[PDB]
């Protein structure tokens, strides 16, 4: 059907589409942020670890 | 999977004129078009010409 309610139904489908795109983008960048925290914190901790091994 | 949509709308632009011309009447339709195409749904002089 092509009523205004059907236009809203298709607009809700497109809202789900934009929600999919935006959620994918946000969680992708946020999970990459978590991995970057992991590796950068690991690199700083690795500097500290190398200091600790030199000392010990 | 999710489909497309075709939408109607309230329109302010003027409709064009179309005639579903056929092989035999094309020349006459052109003859009457030579002096200005008829407005939307006014009587066509082509079938009488």
């Amino acid at each position: 059907a092509l009523s205004d309610a059907d236009v809203q139904k298709q607009i809700k489908h497109m809202m789900a589409f934009i929600e999919q795109e935006a959620n994918e983008k946000a969680e992708e960048i946020d999970a990459k942020a978590e991995e970057e925290f992991n590796i950068e914190k690991g690199r700083l901790v690795q500097t500290q670890r190398l200091k600790i091994m030199e000392y010990y | 999977t999710v489909p497309s949509i075709l939408n109607r709308m309230q329109t302010n632009q003027t409709p064009p004129t179309y005639n579903k011309t056929n092989k035999f009447t094309h020349g006459f339709q052109n003859i009457v078009d030579a002096y200005g195409i008829g407005t939307y749904r006014e009587i066509n002089p082509a079938p009488y010409t």
